[PDB]
């Protein structure tokens, strides 16, 4: 369009493209979209490329000032959705152009932040997005990634153990300290603080941060084992956050955690570019199937999530647990734990991949599993996480019956005797009874731990 | 297409026609059914963004009769025939001014 | 890990 | 319990206190809760009570350590929702001490961000929170609230104009200056950037400060009112984003504004804080019906949300339009106006309030309404939002068929007309059309904006 | 506004 | 008090509300107060809420761009002391 | 004694040194002592010797390891008090060495602070102190003092007069403001913040500065008088303090007070530095005859502090007023006076002065009258402080019926009418009523602020 | 109730009605009877609030006639028609002004 | 002022 | 101690 | 110019 | 030393 005319317009004849062919550095997204009665795919589709976009609810005078057809988001694919017929698939290309680089939540919010419709949609769902390879070099990513990370720590061949302290709160910080001690002296790699730790009247941070930091060393000397606490940095503003990040690298802590929902983006990248220029590892807690991604036709999918935090910047990411989680998701498990570990992910609708996602040299992120499991869990965990993985124990080893350091042998020899068994050539999973109860003959602490919570 | 023509502005209802005496009364009238207390300042033209204008005596704090704030927005006047001449209600809830604007723009 | 799986291989 | 036995337990005992009456300053929380089939409301509510304090899924030696009975959160009160049978109403305290002072989403995701269910809960809402008056007065609140604004910027008796610069993305920083400088000098309060406009390739950030604020001191000379225009200091990291912002205060912008949702709560928090110290107007956007706070019966309702916004500080928000909503709503827009203005809001079930909220003294926060709205939507605004409100007109100022400077004037008018026969106590709601017909009798400008859209 | 819809009043 | 009258006037009528319960979020005191004599005491309690509060000891036009009864410190009780007969306790809430 | 002895000892063979001279450097100090009953009045002043500077209740060891006969507080003469008997008047001599330099409240704690009475003395009063001219050189002093405030602001010929603004709390800033503007372009030289106006909710200290300096330039410009407003810069902290200061210079304010009684010593001591280095004048306020300064047999006398003030440092120094005093402590007051004032004061005991006290060339600082003044008080004001004075109207200017601008005026008019008719060599005092009456009738202004409060 | 009329002022007296010649006289005597040396300034009006004004000659330092300082105020006057012009006072002692008023106020 | 009353004087 | 004595209990 | 002579022209 | 020569002795 050359000449003005100001009122309202469809968006069909601007922003539907099926003839586009998107170029390498788009951004694509992919969103299930049930359009308003009455209104054409192809309309509706347009309409969210519009105001995902450079698109107004009526015609302005400002965009004959620059060139649309460069600028715009526009759909160029509809597919209809297996199962539901109401809603519809459209893929949207973004030039990269539209965003800041290395700010990968702009592109996050401009897609689904403020897209309310323009009166043509009335059900949107971002499933997927495609982060071309110009815009992934651009973000600062995880400030270490797995194989840097277990060189620091010097851990090979099993997935780490870690464990929350609980209660989740009341703990003054020497009494939060003991707790620490007694799980690191029996076999953990890492505790953590609770994610809602974090300078509370009954511990405050400092305090919390030397009586840990204490009982880390500690437990290092008796193990002859390096140790880590995730020390929660999480702070009300970013100048506390990283006050409490930097006394924890001044008095040696190895690894920080950060609460990426309370938080948020900003805080986190900051602090992700922080831990790299300090060699601290970055824990990150983001919680999913929790108001953003539980709802499945409203929301945001947890594999955008995913793919944000990894730009972001975090070590490890958490989210919720795997193995009460159905055998039906569980593909979309492994699906989820390739996002965070490779290089490159392979499309794969099965899986709820719409995009080959090209990482490049990033690095990957170790997977952590937590939730309410205990040693019965050990050889799926095992099977499912593999190495590259944090398998946190928190009431699993607090609430042993003969306490923390007995729970953390427990919780210790389960994993090995379930990661010498796999690389024996064993299907765990199928034996993983058989592999516990044998190690359970050895190790009294497992023993009982077996009979505190259910096969 | 039309041409905007750009001119000095007087903050609220600038943009509007200009007030005659029943569009003024009946703003004093609002005011004081809102329980503000009506006030005059006025000021030199050139000092209309200060943020302190002259005060005209005191805000007439419990002034129920709209014809003594006329009365006193015409004295203000004739004291200072030159000066932009604003009408200002004081909300002493808020500490703000429920309503203020401009009667005589000035010369 | 790592380099396995590229887009390069 | 005063001995330490291991094993899981049911909360019921524990969490679940009937006969507790929350103390003034206990943190109060309603969830809609859908418990799992067969679970007891009773057991369900004290899951819920549990997870979100003091609770483990299994018992912690740990617990003995402290006082559960003074720290945990109790479920107090069961209440049936009027309309659903599966969900319950479960009133939830929690001591004040659970919580970090002026950290208010520590008490929001520790309320709902990670809570599971501890296999009790099938669904879980979070619809009202009672912050205790102790607690407000750690929060830093709005920097400057409504009544030192309206001082600072010397605006009185009406609503404030604003309008978001269109296309969303694209524009140069001097053509962006342009669109500004024209729509500030035609009678609009304030221009702002668009949410997702922070620092990309066609205009970098600081060379659009720079045209910005050289378009509104332009516009203010030329029309001797004050002149504003939010510059967006949304950025990646915290450095970015304060760089940014003292860089406004730099070159003497009035006012800046921070996307909720991109940046977070701590670069947010931090921010307000900054700009407290440094006498700038902080707008905040925050998207609701939009991810988290659309889906009524899983997610946190979104006058929670604006609690925590208020406490976070904000001098402005805005979230999605009120009049495009239907008439059902608008006693909840009603309401949500009042908790981002008023002092003390009562208890109003009706509303969706279920506690008393008291604010004390912290300052209320303009509220924003924004979407697609044009001239004939301005008496129902102004009848709606009162005059302490920002109504920005993006696309019905910029798509004026006369430009910039002509919509601008086109809102100014209407708005005056509908403030004067406020004023002059007619309904303007039902006399709208009238009193717009009347004043565009006078206003050319207006007359054909009103001929552009549709009544 | 402000101080007239106070728990006070 | 909504008009402004200049001049020296007494405190009771806005600085003691005998029947003032305090909100929890009050600060709340107790002073002996020992008053001048011929003074009431309910008017020497309300002088001395009016000095450490908003008070001033003529009136000023400038109360009245505020709300005085919000924020005003007010004495609400009286009690005598154990003892003493010259001295009082007065309970002022701010 | 060269040899250690545990044990309590009395005082008198250590501590009272009546054939000692002070040296010229000796800080010297006057105490009304009441003495436990039966305790000689040798002794007991030997004991508040002891206490105040190095002796102990018991004898120490480590006494040995100096020089107790250089370094001990050493009392050398006792006096009857006039009046009383129970009472006798103690002269102790302080080494200099015993003070930190430039820390003059050391001096007063070390004195009073912490002097119980050793179980000798039952009644303690700090009469006066003598600050050699040695140790009052290490002191800062006032900022500037009178001769160059006079030459900052260009005022010469006259007392200043000024007036605190009222209501003392509840003014919105730009009302404050407004207050502000009215005062000063009616006649005034100076306003001033209420003493406990800092940062409250309905006036945030930034906006008033800002409103303040406005209105000060304004009624600069339209008077043609060198215009100030006493910005209070008393803060919760120093941080805050010096920010609030840097402020006030940032915007061209030319003075600041500061409440010592609020602040403190270490705050104003510093404050003062500040004041000196950036060229702001200070106004002192610290309240006397209240709670220190208003028991005569149970305290410390006004005139100490006020020696104390003029080391620590300000421009103009305000307590309470001067007219309502008796004719009886009018001579106080005159004495009281000179002590801000003047480089040398004489011994007198008639005013209560026990000590020689020479400044020598630290400025002398602007004596304040305040109170419930009025233009009847006028005449006696300017006889008792002279030129060298800030006369403050606080009500007698808000309060006069026609508002503060023609109150302003009625001060000015009665002030200068006072001054001229002392220049002529009128005796103002017994022709007070005349002189104003003569003015009133060129000045309705000063004619109905007659009729307004009572001769 | 009045309204207080905004003007320019000029420091020390200038609240009081301008001064006749035997009013100025008298600041003139007591300044010499206070041991202070009397002194000229002047300045045009728009710098009146320059922290150095023109200085007249010197200051007449061990002055002890009125009428000298009465002349050379005059004399001042024809040389400067246009100037305010100040009597300052001279306090060696002090190194201060002891007393300063405008004599007059210029055009 | 200042020097007049000075102890050297 | 701390928690024995609160208001609380 | 800029965008003319892109790469998706 | 120090104090052995004082002005005081």
């Amino acid at each position: 369009v050359k000449k003005y005319s100001a009122g309202v317009k469809e968006y069909r004849q601007t922003y539907w493209m099926p003839e586009y062919t998107p170029l390498d550095s788009d951004i694509l997204a992919c969103f299930k979209i049930t359009p308003q009665p009455g209104v054409d795919r192809e309309e509706a589709a347009a309409a969210v490329a519009a105001e995902s976009s450079t698109g107004t609810w009526t015609t302005v005078w400002t965009d004959l000032l620059t060139d649309m057809d460069y600028y715009k988001g526009r759909a160029y694919r509809i597919e209809d959705v297996p199962g539901d017929d109401a809603a519809f698939y459209a893929f949207i290309a973004y030039p990269i152009d539209l965003f800041e680089e290395g700010s990968v939540v702009n592109v996050f919010t401009s897609l689904v932040g403020n897209v309310f419709g323009f009166k043509a949609v009335r059900g949107l769902r971002l499933e997927d997005v495609r982060f071309p390879l110009a815009y992934v070099k651009t973000c600062g990513g995880p400030p270490h990634g797995i194989q840097v990370e277990r060189d620091k720590m010097n851990k090979y061949g099993r997935p780490l153990l870690g464990c929350t302290i609980k209660p989740k709160l009341g703990l003054s910080a020497k009494n939060y300290g003991r707790a620490v001690y007694e799980c690191l002296r029996g076999g953990l790699d890492f505790t953590k603080d609770d994610e809602n730790i974090n300078s509370q009247p009954f511990m405050r941070w400092r305090d919390r941060f030397l009586f840990v930091q204490d009982a880390t060393e500690t437990a290092e000397a008796q193990t002859g084992e390096r140790k880590g606490h995730y020390l929660n940095v999480t702070a009300p503003t970013p100048e506390e956050m990283y006050k409490r990040a930097e006394f924890a690298k001044e008095i040696g802590a190895p690894i920080i955690m950060h609460d990426y929902i309370t938080g948020g983006f900003t805080a986190n990248t900051g602090l992700a570019k922080w831990c790299q220029d300090n060699g601290v590892l970055l824990h990150i807690h983001r919680a999913m199937h929790a108001v953003i991604d539980r709802n499945p036709n409203h929301g945001i999918h947890f594999r955008v999530l995913t793919k944000i935090l990894r730009l972001s910047g975090g070590d490890h990411l958490h989210t919720g647990t795997v193995v009460g989680k159905l055998e039906g998701d569980r593909a979309s498990t492994l699906g989820w734990i390739d996002l965070l570990r490779e290089s490159f992910i392979p499309e794969d609708r099965s899986r709820g991949i719409f995009f080959d996602q090209d990482w490049g040299s990033m690095p990957g992120v170790f997977a952590v599993a937590s939730g309410g499991i205990h040693v019965w869990h050990m050889p799926a965990l095992v099977n499912i996480f593999g190495d590259d993985s944090v398998l946190q124990f928190g009431g699993g080893t607090l609430g042993h019956p003969w306490g923390n350091a007995a729970g953390a042998a427990a919780n210790r020899v389960a994993l090995e005797a379930c990661v010498e068994a796999r690389n024996q050539g064993r299907d765990i999973e199928k034996e993983g009874k058989e592999i516990l109860t044998a190690a359970a003959q050895h190790s009294p602490e497992l023993k009982i731990a077996m009979e505190t919570w259910k096969e | 297409m039309q041409d905007y023509k750009q001119s000095l502005k007087y903050e609220t209802f600038s943009y509007l026609p200009p007030m005659n005496a029943e569009r003024i009364r009946a703003q004093i009238k609002y005011a004081i059914a809102q329980g503000w207390s009506p006030g005059i300042e006025h000021v030199e033209v050139k000092n209309s963004m200060n943020q302190y204008w002259y005060m005209w005596k005191l805000p007439f704090f419990g002034e129920q009769n709209v014809d003594n704030v006329l009365a006193e927005i015409e004295a203000c006047r004739s004291a200072y025939p030159t000066h932009q001449v604003k009408l200002v209600a004081y909300d002493n809830y808020a500490q703000s001014l429920g309503l203020a604007f401009v009667v005589y723009r000035g010369n | 890990p790592r380099l396995d799986l590229i887009e390069q291989a």
